[PDB]
């Protein structure tokens, strides 16, 4: 199915291309917030990985957004150093779960095949 | 809390190990970063380093279920984008752990290998962040125009993107630190009013109450005193308020300006105010450059603990306020006309600017 | 006398008339250039650089006997060394042609770019050509660390090739040179006895003189006094006999290190003599360094005279002058212990040292 | 025929270098003394250029160790910002010509042509 990667560090984004392409995954990339909407307003993601750590546009904006164009939308957020309250916050909105960066590449691949 | 250049270097060893295909020595370097990292400075770009790593330990094992040089190409070969992302951080990293023990020749070698990996990014972002970090290396070695080259390539990337706006506040103060290692404060003064009118756009307290202590300090140094005091006072009302932890700066900006201005009475106030601010968990001197203050504009000038202090700085290498006490302490006892002491303080100001140059070249070729 | 750099950028606005295949415009830039040259200071580089550009000219017109774009390509395809080789020097001389009218963050910009067309030469020479130049003009522009990064890549090659010996011993003193910036003479000496030792083995009597007499000033500034007066005195020697335009810089040095010594009867002898030597023609300022001298070590200080030549250098804006000498007579005052003659200077020290710094960054960015 | 060209700036080289070929020569390059001396012994040139600048080894030097390899070689000179007694000395010593940097291309084409 398809898969979107938002995340504003292209090292990041390599890795979850390499690792989700080995699976057969229809793969999608977003650098910033606009990027990651208008992906998801076009393509319709099945799972979404979203760093909540985007400079200019806070994580917590991007999510609201991405409910507005789809509801029962699946979005596994990432941190590195992330606040507690922003995990918990994202949650309450509707979060599968959360992937502390650096994150194991193994867990985060079980976890998609889980909540896809 | 261990500098992230260091685990960076380990993690190039680490490296070494897998494109050798040594498993044992491989597990054993891959386990020792990950104890590290535990105990690592913030950051980020290491982080990935060390995930793409991961991955590419992986694939070496996924391949080991042939001459190490034929595997390797087998390797490499799919996997181009990550291969060259690699080669960039370990010459990066490589490079900041140079400089952090100040090997500055051999860091700008690795700087300038790493930024030969950069074309071959379809990344504007991570351009302009190899341009930023290395713009800050390069001022903090005081190869400042070299700095102004890189920073000015940041500061264009960041423009494009609006809402990078941080970084380019960032880079609006290392372009206005620039200038003033040239003593051209006029020329910073318009990049920290920008910043300014930025900071408050995006309401960040923080910046605001930054972007004014550096536009007081930078009124401060041009002359303009009236302009400076106006400026530390903007700077310590928003500190005051929102951002506290700035207090003990600005205090002393205002201070020292205060005292130069001859509102010593004036300035003794926020002197004492500022000591009171100062933790026990502070990394700074702040308290040693009030106390100096306190000292040098005394009604009668109190030469014991100034030499006290001089020897405390002289001992922590801080030779930088050694230089800049010593230039005040000459200009308050040339007011009174006691220039034998002007000149011995004199002496120590140019001894202080030569010891800072000898730190500045710890290399032997 | 035409400096090099600005025929140099000429010859790359002639290249600009000739890819768009304009031959009015390029017929006239080409005969421009065919006259500076005639006043143009020498530089065997640029001659190179008008010489490939005469026979891409030429390539125009037997390519006119189709779209720009087009017409271009089938021009330089063929000519895969040529074209590469114009854009390095296109880049190169725009890149020295900005640092000569001081604009050190865009020559910078081009050096970088210069760079990036190395690769594609094969030979090693031109390499280190572009290293070492490069090298002088960063340390011109104080930015030390990179200079010497620089030269490092210079010697290296150089070293590879025995017949530049020249070119090798250029290289150790512009090492030397580097280290002194960090006041680390002792760190120079042993760079500047390897380019003695050289220099002697291919019997150049000028660049023996000239390595003595870096080697005097090296003792001289580190300290060691007996071996700068030994070292000046050999310099001095190979200077009366086979190299005497050397003399009067020779000659300064010896009597500075003699007056500093408490020798100034013995110093006066060879201030004298240097001031004898000296031609109208010449383009140095040993003639105010000697005054001064004289001025400062006499018996009895002469203010007036002293104060004529500092307003003098104030005037040419030679500020390093300015502050050397003001070093010396704050030296003078304190050791009769008049200090507020002492203070005076020390302040004209300070002044000096701002306005170097000044002067070394006119861009506005 | 076989044209030697001898100068230590890879520009030079590369310019001579295109302008005989278009002649129709077969040319050999040289970027200092010893590697030109070799090529004289093995390639015996009808026709050398030299420049009489090259750092560590002067054109004087080599010319004489060129006329030993072969006495009736046609060697020309060519020199930027070079001595008039360097250029009168090497003339005794039988050179055909002197060239002076820059030189025009048609001039020292023409040249070639004739003392071959
Ligand atoms: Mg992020
Ligand atoms: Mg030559």
């Amino acid at each position: 199915e398809k898969i979107l990667i938002v995340d504003d560090q292209y090292g990041i984004r390599i890795l979850l291309n390499e690792v989700f392409n080995k699976e057969g995954y229809q793969t999608f990339q977003a650098a910033n917030g606009l990027q990651a909407l208008d992906i998801v307003t076009k393509e319709r993601p099945d799972l979404v990985l979203l760093d909540m750590k985007i400079p200019g546009m806070d994580g917590i904006e991007i999510l609201k957004r991405m409910k507005v164009i789809d509801e029962n939308i699946r979005v596994i957020i990432m941190t590195a150093y992330g606040e507690l309250d922003m995990i918990q916050e994202s949650k309450e909105l509707g979060a599968l779960t959360h992937f502390a960066k650096p994150f194991d590449i193994d867990e985060i691949r079980d976890a998609v095949k889980k909540y896809l | 809390a261990i500098p992230s250049s260091r685990v960076g270097v380990k993690i190039n060893e680490w490296y070494k190990m897998i494109r050798q295909f040594s498993v044992p020595d491989a597990e054993i370097l891959k386990a020792e970063v990950e104890q590290d990292i535990q105990q690592m400075e913030e950051d980020q770009d290491l982080l990935i380093y060390y995930s793409l790593m991961c991955f590419r330990h992986q694939l070496m094992l996924d391949y080991l279920e042939p001459t190490v040089t034929e595997l390797l190409e087998t390797i490499e070969t799919p996997q181009k984008k990550l291969t060259g992302l690699l080669k960039y951080y370990s010459l990066f990293f490589r490079g900041m752990y140079e400089f952090d023990q100040k090997e500055y020749v051999e860091a700008i070698g690795y700087y300038r290998e790493a930024e030969k990996e950069l074309p071959f990014v379809s990344d504007d972002i991570e351009k302009a962040e190899f341009h930023f970090k290395v713009a800050e290396a390069y001022y903090h070695m005081k190869q400042t125009h070299v700095s102004m080259y890189h920073i000015l390539q940041a500061l264009d990337i960041y423009q494009n993107h609006p809402l990078y706006s941080i970084r380019t506040i960032q880079s609006l103060f290392v372009i206005a630190g620039n200038y003033d290692d040239f003593k051209h404060y006029d020329k910073a003064l318009p990049h920290l009013e920008a910043a300014l009118e930025l900071a408050m756009d995006i309401q960040n307290d923080r910046f605001i109450a930054i972007s004014l202590l550096n536009i007081a300090n930078s009124y401060d140094r041009s002359g303009d005193d009236q302009m400076a005091v106006e400026h530390f006072q903007k700077a310590a009302k928003v500190s005051r308020e929102k951002v506290p932890d700035l207090l003990p700066k600005v205090l002393f900006g205002l201070s020292w300006t205060l005292c130069k201005a001859g509102q010593t009475q004036k300035a003794f106030q926020f002197i004492e105010e500022g000591l009171d601010h100062i933790t026990a968990r502070s990394h700074k001197f702040y308290k040693e450059l009030f106390l100096f203050l306190q000292a040098v504009y005394k009604e009668t000038v109190d030469e014991r603990k100034i030499h006290d202090l001089l020897s405390y700085f002289e001992k922590k290498n801080l030779h930088a306020y050694i230089e800049a006490c010593a230039r005040s302490a000459a200009a308050v006892f040339e007011s009174s006309c006691h220039f034998e002491q002007a000149a011995a303080f004199y002496r120590k100001v140019l001894k202080a600017q030569e010891d800072i140059l000898k730190g500045e070249c710890l290399y032997a070729y």
